[PDB]
């Protein structure tokens, strides 16, 4: 196996995901040359657990899975085990014997628009929360109160999703950042994914 | 998954030097540490940080060849050598870690997930 792993694809993709609607890419059949990452000033999150960053080349696994999003500043600490909070509650979930790595920095200059970029959503509103690695894209109306909605929003009836508004001029914990999560699988098989 | 405890303050006057220190509970080996400071009535600002490399450092412009920050990862703590101080200089200074990319530095006070309790710096006019 020559093939150096697409890290590229994930971590300058143009466009990033809704948190709401987490992307996954399988990462197998590669190698991974994650010090080009970890040996870089571009990441303000770089948090592993399970495992030491610095020995990431060094390592094998089965599989390699790279989750991918778009969050507010205050909202990156919640991507993480054991976290609470509309993110970890409603939107993506990792875990408490999360193996990975979350990746994090400012997408101000990407992701945010003079009089607000819309485009990006979170769930604000669900009858329970996510599983682990969870993906809820339903739209129904929420039920608020003790009325059914039959698909009317109203009074205690809700579209469940919530756009941020990314301006430039924004605090920087309600900037954008870009989320990358590296989950490392090890199972009775071949690891396919390697250090060089 | 860090607590950090500070020491090292006081009064001085103007030209006078102080050194804060910054001692982590757990390894700040992963961690860039940061000396942010607070004035009453003044905004929270960023003075210096070190990147988890040890050798990479950032200072706010009026602190250059004034501050000097450093870490010792046998000790497990982190420095802030205060020379030539001036009135400017008085606030509380909170030391702050985060964990980022080898080489990361930054004074966004959002991106610091653990705080010191805070050292006093009076300089006396
Ligand atoms: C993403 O693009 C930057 C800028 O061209 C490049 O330096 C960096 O190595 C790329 N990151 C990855 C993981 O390929």
């Amino acid at each position: 196996i020559t093939n150096l792993c697409p890290f590229g694809e994930v971590f300058n993709a143009t466009r990033f995901a809704s948190v709401y609607a987490w992307n996954r890419k399988r990462i197998s059949n590669c190698v991974a040359d994650y010090s080009v990452l970890y040996n870089s000033a571009s990441f303000s999150t770089f948090k592993c657990y399970g495992v030491s960053p610095t020995k990431l080349n060094d390592l094998c696994f089965t599989n390699v899975y790279a989750d991918s999003f778009v969050i507010r500043g205050d909202e990156v600490r919640q991507i993480a085990p054991g976290q609470t909070g509309k993110i970890a509650d409603y939107n993506y979930k990792l875990p408490d014997d999360f193996t990975g790595c979350v990746i994090a920095w400012n997408s101000n200059n990407l992701d945010s628009k003079v009089g607000g970029n819309y485009n990006y959503l979170y769930r604000l509103f669900r009858k329970s929360n996510l599983k682990p690695f969870e993906r809820d894209i339903s739209t129904e109306i929420y039920q608020a109160g003790s009325t059914p909605c039959n698909g009317v929003e109203g009074f205690n009836c809700y579209f469940p999703l919530q756009s941020y508004g990314f301006q430039p001029t924004n605090g920087v914990g309600y900037q954008p950042y870009r989320v990358v999560v590296l989950s490392f699988e090890l199972l009775h098989a071949p690891a396919t994914v390697c250090g060089p | 998954q860090v607590q950090l405890v500070e020491s090292g303050g006081g009064s001085v006057q103007p030209g006078g030097s102080l050194r804060l220190s910054c001692l982590g509970s757990g390894s700040l080996d992963y961690y860039a540490i940061g000396w942010f400071r607070q004035a009453p009535g003044k905004e929270r600002e960023g003075v210096s940080c070190i990147a988890s490399s040890g050798d990479r450092t950032i200072y706010a412009d009026s602190v250059k060849g004034r501050f000097t920050i450093s870490r010792d990862y046998g000790k497990n703590t982190v420095y802030l050598q205060m020379n030539s101080l001036k009135p400017e200089d008085t606030a509380m200074y909170y030391c702050a870690a985060l964990q980022g990319s080898y080489y990361y530095t930054g004074f966004v006070a959002n991106e610091y997930d653990y705080w010191g309790q805070g050292a006093p710096v009076t300089v006396s006019s």
